């Protein structure tokens, strides 16, 4: 006359996961462990970075004119950019 | 006149809520502790994975410049091979966690079948779809009894004997 | 180490050494030597990120890569194979869904 | 006068064929659906493995010539180390699949024990070797009843009561 | 007047020793074969791990000298990455072995619950804490009967009927 029926929280069509037995098994509730959200700006909540710009990182030890202000510095983050260079006169390390 | 079966129900009241098919027209959910036991283990699965991946990395390749191609080919090959190794490990690990999560869900529900069976002993007939047919006047009070673990064949069996007993 | 310049192309070759405390670095010059006026000391574990992204004073995160940052509470990422700082691992699996509950035994029979 | 036990039999009629020891001298195999359920999962195991290995490869080492030995030593070391990693992964994965296959076989048979138990309720005594002692005249028709899922204690228990009942 | 429960006891007499709560004041341990079955599998776990790790190694890096730093960085990176791979494999493998060991312990005890249940059929009430309440005069001889597998409801049920039977 009365029943005890164990429910599975079966919501309207959801998503699917890969398991050790079968692939594409539909599950009620899941989360993605791989984030694809690319935040296109650099986080600076800490010791603000040395944004070298036209200056390269090695340039800070040599002193190209674009690096003159970065010859002595401190931060928890250092940023290099494509336009950056470590020389004015040809050279390498 | 529904043929009440596994309480899929589009249920919103907890992950492991159980339907109580009271003849009076009820659909109340299960003791939250069953759901909570699942929550206590499943929500921590993400953190277990994080501890295995959160490592310090540094640049090997100078992306804006060029490294000797022979070495760069070794590095690219190595990274790609390692990517496949880690992708394999990731897929396998996630698959293990998914299979274990399913196994856990089945195991917890299995324990809930046991809770009913051990307490009622004879009047809990399993339909294999999560349903127990109850052979006594199991109104909301019996649902409270189940949730409060006062459900006991000592008295409930007798109540069912009034409805089920055969002497021969 | 000994060095000699090789004429035939304009170039400055920079060479470097990490000098231990209480040690003495000795230099011998016979010309073609560009001498340092100053030396360098390191102070406090930076993260040298190579990137084209702009800076943001409100953004907080540990992961940096050439296209930006990765801010998440997840173990894996598909954004870039080259990251700096403490990060989630790169995989080829663009979508690794982790179940957080029971399988969806279908709502409708 | 064999002591019929787990139907090893050198059986050819399906992987999970069950012996029906009809007193009349029969040895018919089980409902193919049990075997089919195993087939549906086990035959796909190879394909699951293939999807994890079938990747594009290119030559790194020029086999008919020579590469700088220092790099070649790194490559050989790397490949060998990766070979051990993949060999480990392969042995582990295969071992997992083998253990799971065994677990599946035990699980399916367990379900078949359950099929008999849930349908007969009292007259199915398990010997622990795959055998159920049946306390009624279980001729070929009962085997058909099992395979057709018409096996039901509602009638079969009564048939056994004629052979088993004790009133006191 | 202890409320005898799972025989934690600070037991020294075997890993899977079971307490027999004889009303006469006994605490004798279980049949060693249960413990031996665990020993036969668990002690070999170390050897299974050894066979997967015991490999020939040679020096790649000249520790007392210097190798080109670009290659050395690749080697250090490779070794470190492989160290994390092997550390992951080691933690995972050990965790698997630990989980399997626990599962084995639970499985063996489960079999021992079954040994009691299948032999006594009605007078073995499980408390869920490893304890069976026995409804007959189960003195040391019954413990010997259990260990010698002569424990049998054919006679023991009748002995309990003298103490338990209800006719109605
Ligand atoms: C399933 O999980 C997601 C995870 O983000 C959550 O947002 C969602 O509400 C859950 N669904 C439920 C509880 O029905
Ligand atoms: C290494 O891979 C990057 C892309 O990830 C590619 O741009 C680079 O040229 C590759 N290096 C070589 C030597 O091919
Ligand atoms: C450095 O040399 C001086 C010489 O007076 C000595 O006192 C000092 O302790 C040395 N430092 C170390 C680290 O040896
Ligand atoms: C690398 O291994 C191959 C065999 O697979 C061997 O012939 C070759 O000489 C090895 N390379 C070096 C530098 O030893
Ligand atoms: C490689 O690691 C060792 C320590 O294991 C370190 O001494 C050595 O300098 C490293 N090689 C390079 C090129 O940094």
């Amino acid at each position: 006359g009365d029943k005890i029926c164990l429910g599975h929280h079966a919501v309207a069509n959801g998503t699917k996961v890969n398991t050790l037995t079968e692939r594409g098994i539909e599950v009620v509730n899941a989360t993605e462990t791989v984030e694809t959200t690319n935040i296109k700006k650099i986080c600076t909540q800490g010791k603000r970075p040395t944004d070298l710009g036209q200056c390269g990182l090695l340039g800070t030890l040599i002193g190209p004119p674009q690096c003159d202000q970065f010859l002595e510095f401190s931060s928890d983050l250092i940023i290099e950019r494509r336009e950056g260079t470590d020389i004015c006169y040809p050279g390498r390390f | 006149a529904g043929f009440i079966e596994n309480g899929w129900e589009g249920l919103i009241n907890g992950w492991y809520g159980f339907r109580h098919q009271n003849a009076q027209g009820e659909g109340t959910a299960a003791d939250y502790k069953s759901t909570q036991s699942a929550i206590d283990q499943i929500t921590g699965k993400l953190n277990r994975l994080i501890g295995k991946t959160n490592q310090q990395f540094e640049l090997i390749d100078n992306e804006f410049n060029e490294i000797e191609q022979q070495i760069g080919n070794v590095i690219n090959w190595t990274r790609d091979a390692m990517t496949e190794i880690w992708s394999y490990n990731a897929e396998l690990l996630v698959a293990m966690e998914n299979q274990h999560t399913i196994d856990l869900a089945d195991s917890e529900m299995s324990k809930l079948y046991e809770r009913v069976k051990k307490q009622l002993r004879e009047n809990a007939e399993e339909d294999g779809t999560g349903c127990f047919e109850i052979f006594h006047k199991c109104d909301d009070q019996c649902m409270e009894s189940i949730r409060n673990n006062t459900y006991d064949h000592t008295q409930y069996r007798t109540e069912s004997l009034q409805n089920r007993i055969q002497i021969d | 180490q000994s060095f000699t310049p090789n004429p035939g192309a304009r170039r400055i070759d920079f060479h470097w050494l990490l000098l231990d405390p209480n040690d003495t670095v000795t230099f011998t010059f016979n010309g073609a030597f560009i001498a340092p006026d100053r030396t360098s000391f390191f102070r406090g574990e930076s993260l040298g990120v190579q990137s084209d992204a702009p800076l943001d004073s409100s953004c907080r995160g540990d992961c940096f890569h050439s296209g930006g940052t990765i801010v998440s509470s997840l173990p894996f990422q598909n954004i870039n194979s080259r990251t700096v700082g403490k990060c989630p691992r790169y995989v080829k699996q663009k979508s690794l869904l982790l179940a957080t509950g029971m399988r969806n035994v279908p709502e409708k029979p």
